[PDB]
Order: C-alpha cells, then structure tokens, then sequence
RNA sequence: CUGGUGACUAUAGCAAGGAGGUCACACCUGUUCCCAUGCCGAACACAGAAGUUAAGCUCCUUAGCGUCGAUGGUAGUCGAACUUAUGUUCCGCUAGAGUAGAACGUUGCCAGG
RNA sequence: UUAUUGGAGGUAGAGCACUGUUUGGACGAUUCAGACAAACUCCGAAUGCCAAUAAUUUAACUUGGGAGUCAGAACAUGGGUGAUAAGGUCCGUGUUCGAAAGGGAAACAGCCCAGACCACCAGCUAAGGUCCCAAAAUAUAUGUUAAGUGGAAAAGGAUGUGGCGUUGCCGUGACACUGCGCCGAAAAUGUACCGGGGCUAAACAUAUUACCGAAGCUGUGGAUUGUCCG
RNA sequence: CUGGGGCGGUCGCCUCCUAAAAGGUAACGGAGGCGCUCAAAGGUUCCCUCAGAAUGGUUCAUUCAUAGAGUGUAA
RNA sequence: UUGGCACCUCGAUGUCGGCUCAUCGCAUCCUGGGGCUGUAGUCGGUCCCAAGGGUUGGGCUGUUCGCCCAUUAAAGCGGUA
C-alpha cells in the first residue's frame, strides 16, 4: 500500500471533490493509459489491488507507471461513540481523483493486451473509466 | 433620452442590497414606475436589478 | 470517551489598515497596524514601537509602490 | 495544405464559442492580430497531410499567410480540439 | 534569579526609580546616574 | 563623450566575446606624520608618483540565464434562470500557465571635453 | 444605491520559485519529465471592504423618557465536525418562518409567487397551470419514448431505439460520441409516491399563439393619518 | 463548560490554521507556546555580512553562494 | 441489531420473558412447478417461480437466545409501541 512515509499534519480537513482534474490530464510515461471520467476519492487499498490486477495480466512483462499518490489522510471515529471529543485518528490515505485525470499508464504491450489489462484493472475502482492513448496532433 | 422603470417583480425573498437600490430608484410598490434621465449611474443602478425591473425609452 | 489537547487561541489583534487611500486624516491618526514592515513609512509617516504606521502631520493618505517588492504609506498636506 | 478560415467579428461571449464548438468549429488566432475560426474536421486532415510542424496557406479573409501551428487547447473528455495558434512563418 | 531593585540617591528621598536585576549576575548594590527631578540634574542613584 | 549625484517594478541585472585609457577613474609605491589590524599598511588612513590597461570602470556586439510580456482561449467567479445533478444554462469580470514578442536601460541636475 | 477613480488584502484558481509529500528516466547528489498541500506560494481573480466627487434616493447622527430580546428553525450557498450520515452539530452569507394572511407545491411554519385599511356578483397579471374531479388549449409545428418510462436508486450488463459521424470490404462490418428508454429493483393493516379517475399523450424536448390563475396591480365608493397645492 | 449527567479533559494570556484575498467570526475543531530573560541581549556612533557545497591542507585558504544563516524564547 | 441525533411524550407514552389472540411481508422451512449439475439410480448441490395451507412435545435457565432428548413433510426468517 502506497503512502507517504511522513507527513506536517497527520489530521486534515478532506479534500473538494468539485471540479475538474487539475493536471495529470495526459498520457507521459506510457502508451496507453486509464482516465477517469467520474470523481471518488481513490484508496492505496484500491490501486494495490488494480496495480496487482494489471501486472498479473500482463505477466509483468510490459511496464506500468501509477500516475496518482494518496497523499491524503483521513480520520474516522472509533465504533459507538458520540460527537465531539476531538477529531479521530488516521484510518488510511486517499488521492482525490476528478474527470480527466490519467489514473494508470502501461508501455511494452500490443493495444489488445493493455486494453484488457486496464479493464481488469478499472473493475477495482470506484470510478468510471477510458482507455486512452497519447494524444497527437 | 429619458427611461420608464417598471417594478415588475417583488422584492420580497430579495437580498437587502437589491431593495436597497430599488428604493434608491425611486420604485414603491410592485408595478410602480419612474421616469428617469439615463444616464451611467441610472444604467448601473438598472444592470443590478434588471431581474425586477422592465426598462423602456420614452 | 477521550479528550482533545487543543482549543487554544488568542484574542485577534485588529491589524491591518485604519485609513483609506485618497482620505484626509489629521496628524497622530494610525494609517496601518501590523507585525514587522509589512508595510514601510512614507512621506511624513512614522513607525511606532509596534510597527504602527501614523500620520506625522495633516493630510492626504497615499499607499504607493517602494520598489519591486515593497509598498509604504505617505501623507501630502492638502493646501 | 490548404485550409480557409473565417473572421470572428468583435467579442464572442461564452454561448458564442459553446455554439461554435458545437457547430463543429474550432476558435484560433493568428499572428497583425487576428481571430478566426475553422473547421475541426479540415483541420485535423490538414495536420495529417503536413505533419505537426508542418506549414498550412491559412485563407484569412481576402490573404493567405503561410503560418504554422504554435500551440493548441485541447480537451481529453470529448476528444475535441478546443482553440488553435497559428503563428506566421514570415 | 531576578529581584526588583529600587535606586535612590544620596541628597534625596524620592526613591522615584524601580528598577530589575539579576542577583547572581550583578551581586554588587548597582550604581547609576539618573535625573533627580527635586534637583533638576543627574545624580548617582544606588541601590538601597 | 567622461565624471559626480538623484529618479524610475532587472525592459536597467548576470554571463560570454571585442575596443580603450593623454586629463580623469583605477590597479600601483611607501609607512615618515593623522589613523588603523582580537593577527596583518589586506582593509582603514596619510604621503605620492616608477610603472600597467592586467583587473575594476567606459563604449560596441550576442537573447545564453534571469527580467518584462500581449492577443486569443481556458480555469475561477459577481448577478440571473434551471436545478439537487461531484451540476446545467445566460451574462459581466477574467486569471495562473504557455505563445508571439520586448529588452544588452531611460532620464533630471551639476562639472569637465 | 449606482457610475467613475484610488487603495488595503492573498481566498477561488493556478503553480512548484520556498517547506513538506510523491512517480518514472538519465548521469556522476545533479538534471530531465510528470503530480500533491487548511497551517506551501514565483503568482493571483470574481466579489466584498475602505475612501474621493456626478446621478438617483431618503435617511443619518446627538441627547433624553420607555422598553422587550440573550431556547431560535428550515432552505440555499462558503466551510469545520461527523461517515462528501442525520429533519445532526458548530461558524460565514442571503432569504423566509418566528411576528405573514393570500395563490402554488394533494395535504404540508421555514420551498416558489406575493406583503391582507374596509366594501364590490369589475379588469390585468405572478408562481403554477388549461381531458374529467377542478378555472383555462383534448392549441399549433417539429421530433423522441413503448418502458405506464413518465409517476423514487448504483456498479455493471445488453443486436432496444433516434441522431452525428471515422474508417475496412464491395449492401455490410468494426469503432467512437450523443438523445430517450431496458435489466440490475425484495417488506411488513389496503391499491399505496402520478392526489383520484384516467392518459400512448393528457409523457418528453424545442418553438409559438391564446387563456386561467392571488388579499399582487388596476377600476369604483368609503375610513384614518400625513405632506404638497378644500 | 459538557452533543444527558457522572468519569476524563478544560478554565487567564500569546502565535498560526479553520476564517470564505478589509476587520470580525464557533465547536470537547487542527497545531504550539507563556506565568520569563538581559546590566547588555538597553542607548548611540562607527565598522562588518551569513548557511551550505566543492576544491587543497594533520579549524586554515579560494570560488560559487538574496539569505537557503542569524534574530534570548512558540508561531 | 449495536449505535449516532435529541424531533413527539417527564401536569406519566408501564420496562423483559411467558400466557391468550392473532395479523401482515417474503429474503420459502415443508408441500406444488422448473433450469443447470462435477444430475447413472436412490439421494444431493445451486438458482428461478410460488405466501394456498401447514410449520412440536419435553430437560435446563426469569429468561429472549442457546444446548440437549424424542419426533416431524417441515420444525423458515422478519414486521405489527
Ligand atoms: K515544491
Ligand atoms: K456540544
Ligand atoms: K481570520
Ligand atoms: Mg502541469
Ligand atoms: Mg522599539
Ligand atoms: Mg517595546
Ligand atoms: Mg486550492
Ligand atoms: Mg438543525
Ligand atoms: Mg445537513
Ligand atoms: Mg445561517
Ligand atoms: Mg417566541
Ligand atoms: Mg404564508
Ligand atoms: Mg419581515
Ligand atoms: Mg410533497
Ligand atoms: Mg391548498
Ligand atoms: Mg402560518
Ligand atoms: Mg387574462
Ligand atoms: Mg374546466
Ligand atoms: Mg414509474
Ligand atoms: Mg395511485
Ligand atoms: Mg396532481
Ligand atoms: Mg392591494
Ligand atoms: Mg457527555
Ligand atoms: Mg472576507
Ligand atoms: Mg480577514
Ligand atoms: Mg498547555
Ligand atoms: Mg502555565
Ligand atoms: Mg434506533
Ligand atoms: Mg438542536
Ligand atoms: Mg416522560
Ligand atoms: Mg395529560
Ligand atoms: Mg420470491
Ligand atoms: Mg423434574
Ligand atoms: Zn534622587
């Protein structure tokens, strides 16, 4: 699981998820890549088990660049207790993913190939995606 | 040269700042009116409440 | 149950600027309050112990550009 | 090698350019100054036949400046090209 | 550490200036000239 | 043209190449006198003039780093209508980034030529 | 209040020049590319604020007499907290309720329209509506849907169907976008979220011409209180 | 005081963020500090310029280095 | 269900289990119909339709629950303060 291994202020307030992706919006590393079309927050939990999906089905052969970091903590409240008493501890990290941004990019592959390896991978996130390729022209 | 200002919309759910520049319009009750020298002060005063407000030339 | 070691702050100081650009003031008037030369004193401007920013004389405020990255604050008698 | 665009006159608002993109066209300038617009699909058949930096007679009214493409807006989702530069080889 | 010190000098019963001190730094009775206004000068203020 | 001293957001700077020095500005010579070194005539200070443009400095050329910088479009957003959609529409304002490009200072006063 | 002009300030956005976070290269930490930030900023709006002298407008301030109030609520929006839970909670901003009747939203303090001095068996409109309940279009033109979708929901699945297209072969494949529908879709007294009847338009999307519709406005008479000229 | 009360924590002052680019702005929201010190670490005149790195030397010297140091103490 | 919230009720809305009497939902326990099966048969596994009727007598515990004894076609899960 990807996070920081330090960071200023472990409680923060959670990120905007209105808008559009800010940057990360095209293919760099890579020829192919996932863009996300809808907006979630995006969980290492989530991209180990998409990574894990793509590389085992690619044979790890071809190469595989994580455009996305969860730099991001979030806190939640132990069970059965009320509000208030200060804010609750570190739960796990979270990269805020909006429409446009490149998710995951792959290289060393035929398009069929990646095409399904990045649909397999899709399948494990909460957002909707496309297969993108770098854009010419 | 001069502009007729009708009232056409109440000013009741409207924010302070807007019935602010509707009395300072000269308007009073809904589907009241003035006649007014245009002007860009008039012209501004008009753009803030175009929403409340139908404006012709005389 | 547990508790929070926060909750802590101090009263607001009131900082920033007392007087408008283009207005008359009369000598002894605070024109700025702030932390440091945030912004520097001007013409017929002084800088008290706290960085206060006042009018040394009667006049016009004018908030003007010190060089590239620095303002001050002076005031021009109106005759 | 050959493509004709036209002079957009005075300011377009917002709706302007949202109806111009929808029509299929895009927005471009040239550079005296100039803003014109031309057709997504010609385009991209032009860019084809020159390459990247290739070298494109714009049709600009009545002239025809030899210019080439400087930059260019694009926009991912919807795959829509979105504004155009085309800067004057001279 | 620190201690409050009050000066006063010798042709005088103002005792006017209250002054701060380290004891360990400065273990002498401290001496300076102050303005005396009874006198209308400066005069040597000690330390009591 | 040089020099002193000001004003102006580095368009003024920095860097890389050339030309110059009679007066001037300098590097320079000395430590006897004013003065000076946590040590040193290095610097500060005073006396000067053998020497040299080698450097600082002045003029010419480079857009190389920095600096300035549009138009057009985009983000955002005041207001309005729709709406509950990680929203839509209209209107006004309008970035940041990037592009064309600008820029190897301009200029007041005094003195010398 | 608006117009113009001047100013203070670092939010939105953006950016990586500082601090911190982070992904691939290359080279012998540097460089190259690409990202993240409430307590990062080389930058930086819209607004809002403070002032100065024209248009419109009607307050403003001072001093005294008399208070009540210190449980607030919803909605919209900028945020914290919670779980981008609560008809939750705490602040900013605006409106309404409170203290507001009337029309609409079936019924429904807080939503939409709109502020009731009194009378009328007059008229025009607002939101919202015009097949019947129940006032007014079974209105007009063009198209979409076949699911009673309309008249409550997702990942995801699919030769449903309309409109744009890009290409391969020489009728037909592959591909991408977009409109409207389908499945995914199980709760407890009784149909049972269209309010009922009913509707294939009486649904939906554009455009147009009418009308209905309030205690809004107008018309007529009256009451009281003010100004100005009875 | 308290998302019932108790138990726990808190109670005054300073700095920052939340705070929506004037000011102000809440929660048992997010981070820290204070209840001193200094006889110079005050006043004034004069002079001076840092951290780091590389390169050589059994701290000393050169060049890059707008501060990447220091400023008694938290911001 | 355990909770979160504190909106009705503190000039009173009787709290658990059991008894009596039921009534409703279907995510069906049995019985009826069906597809697939790693369904030879007899038996099973799983999914779909289906709420008409049916769906126990004891030992222990206040118990709900649960375990056990013996049955049964079956001894279903929930709502109704
Ligand atoms: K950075
Ligand atoms: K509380
Ligand atoms: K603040
Ligand atoms: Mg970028
Ligand atoms: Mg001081
Ligand atoms: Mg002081
Ligand atoms: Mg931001
Ligand atoms: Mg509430
Ligand atoms: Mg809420
Ligand atoms: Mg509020
Ligand atoms: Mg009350
Ligand atoms: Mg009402
Ligand atoms: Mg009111
Ligand atoms: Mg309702
Ligand atoms: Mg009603
Ligand atoms: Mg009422
Ligand atoms: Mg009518
Ligand atoms: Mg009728
Ligand atoms: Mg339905
Ligand atoms: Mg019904
Ligand atoms: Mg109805
Ligand atoms: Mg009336
Ligand atoms: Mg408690
Ligand atoms: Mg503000
Ligand atoms: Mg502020
Ligand atoms: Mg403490
Ligand atoms: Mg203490
Ligand atoms: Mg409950
Ligand atoms: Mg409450
Ligand atoms: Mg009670
Ligand atoms: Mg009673
Ligand atoms: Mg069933
Ligand atoms: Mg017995
Ligand atoms: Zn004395």
């Amino acid at each position: 699981m990807l996070l920081p291994k330090r960071v200023k202020y472990r409680r923060q307030h959670r990120p905007k998820t209105t808008g559009r992706s800010k940057g990360g919006n095209y293919v760099t590393f890579g020829e192919f890549g996932l863009q996300a079309t809808t907006t979630s927050w995006i969980t290492s939990r989530q991209i180990e088990s998409a990574r894990i999906a793509m590389t085992r089905y690619m044979k790890r052969g071809g190469k595989v660049w994580i455009k996305i970091f969860p730099h991001t903590p979030y806190t939640k409240k132990p069970l059965e207790v009320r509000m208030g008493a200060g804010k609750g501890a570190v739960e796990g990290w979270i990269a805020v993913v909006k429409p446009g941004r490149i998710l995951f990019e792959v290289a060393g592959v035929s398009e069929e190939v990646a095409r399904e390896a990045l649909r397999l991978a899709s399948h494990k996130l909460p957002v909707k995606t496309k297969f993108v390729k770098r854009e010419e022209l | 040269a001069k502009l007729q200002i009708t009232l056409t919309r109440s000013v009741i759910g409207r924010p302070e700042t807007q019935r602010k520049t509707v009395e300072a319009l000269g308007l009073k009750k809904t589907n009241s009116s003035v006649v007014v020298e245009d002007n860009p002060a008039i012209r501004g005063q008009i753009n803030k409440v175009k929403h409340l407000v139908t404006v012709e030339e005389k | 149950v547990s508790s929070t070691k926060n909750g802590r702050d101090s009263e607001s100081k009131r900082l920033g600027a007392k007087r408008a650009d283009g207005q008359f003031v009369t000598g002894g008037s605070i024109l700025y309050r702030q932390r440091g030369t945030k912004i520097y004193p001007g013409e017929n401007v002084g800088r008290g112990g706290d960085d206060t920013l006042f009018a040394k004389i009667d006049g016009v405020v004018k908030f003007e550009r010190k060089g590239r990255d620095k303002k001050q604050v002076s005031v021009y008698a109106v005759a | 090698a050959s493509l004709k665009s036209i002079i957009r006159q005075g300011k377009q608002t917002r709706s302007d350019l949202k109806q111009l993109r929808k029509s299929g066209k895009v927005p471009a300038v040239v550079y005296k100054n100039v803003s014109v617009k031309v057709d997504e699909v010609e385009f991209i058949k032009v860019i084809r036949e020159v390459g990247r930096n290739g070298v494109i007679e714009l049709g600009v009214g009545s002239k025809t400046i030899k210019v080439m493409v400087a930059d260019y807006q694009f926009d991912p989702l919807k795959n829509q090209i979105t504004h155009i530069d085309f800067l004057a080889i001279n | 550490v620190r201690v409050n010190v009050t000066l006063a000098c010798t042709e005088c019963g103002d005792r006017n200036y209250i002054t701060t001190k380290n004891k360990r730094n400065n273990p002498e009775r401290i001496e300076m000239k102050k303005y005396c206004p009874r006198l209308n000068k400066y005069t040597l203020h000690r330390e009591t």
